[PDB]
């Protein structure tokens, strides 16, 4: 699951940044009551919680990925190059896959044939 | 010969002269083109159920 780790990590300094996001636009959107509109408070308040879940996720998630269990790391360079189980769950997932796609263009058919119909004389 | 008589001159009020040029088959042929047509949806209905149950395994 270490993998797992920086890969969640990773997605959790994409959800910060759009969380910011997100809470500059509340703000530019709010109005200062002329009203008495009040859910744009409640709105604003709720969603600052999740950035600070977030951040600790992080410090935790950074903590578990920098732990290093034993690992004598190479640096980058001679990485850049100049199990079976796998192998039947792709099977499986390919197979799922073909009859999905069987599925989908009978549907296909079965639309444009509604189509053609209806829209000739509806 | 009384209620026979009344209905002759009745029949002569209508008049009826050459045959009515009504026919209803129109909308008859348009309904039965609906009907058709919802019967090719029901059918191909059926079978991608089928297939989905297929591959629903």
């Amino acid at each position: 699951n270490t993998a797992s780790l920086c890969r969640i990590g990773q997605e959790t300094v994409q959800d910060i940044v759009y969380r910011t996001m997100e809470i500059f636009q509340l703000l530019r959107n709010m109005q200062l009551p002329n009203g008495t509109y009040q859910d744009r408070l409640t709105k604003l308040q709720d969603n600052l919680r999740q950035l600070s879940v977030l951040f600790r996720k992080l410090r935790l998630v950074y903590d578990k990925c920098n732990e290093n269990c034993g690992g004598m790391d190479p640096i980058p360079v001679e990485q850049l190059i100049p199990r079976r189980e796998i192998a039947e769950v792709n099977k499986k997932l390919k197979q799922k896959n073909q009859q999905l796609k069987q599925i989908m263009d009978q549907l296909r058919n079965l639309i444009w044939d509604i189509n053609a119909m209806l829209a000739m004389r509806n | 010969e009384a209620e026979l008589s009344a209905q002759i001159r009745y029949l002569t009020q209508v008049a009826t002269g050459q045959p009515h040029e009504g026919s209803s088959y129109s909308s008859r042929k348009d309904c039965q083109m609906a009907l058709k047509r919802v019967d090719y949806a029901r059918l191909k209905l059926s079978d991608v159920a089928r297939t989905c149950e297929q591959m629903l395994e």
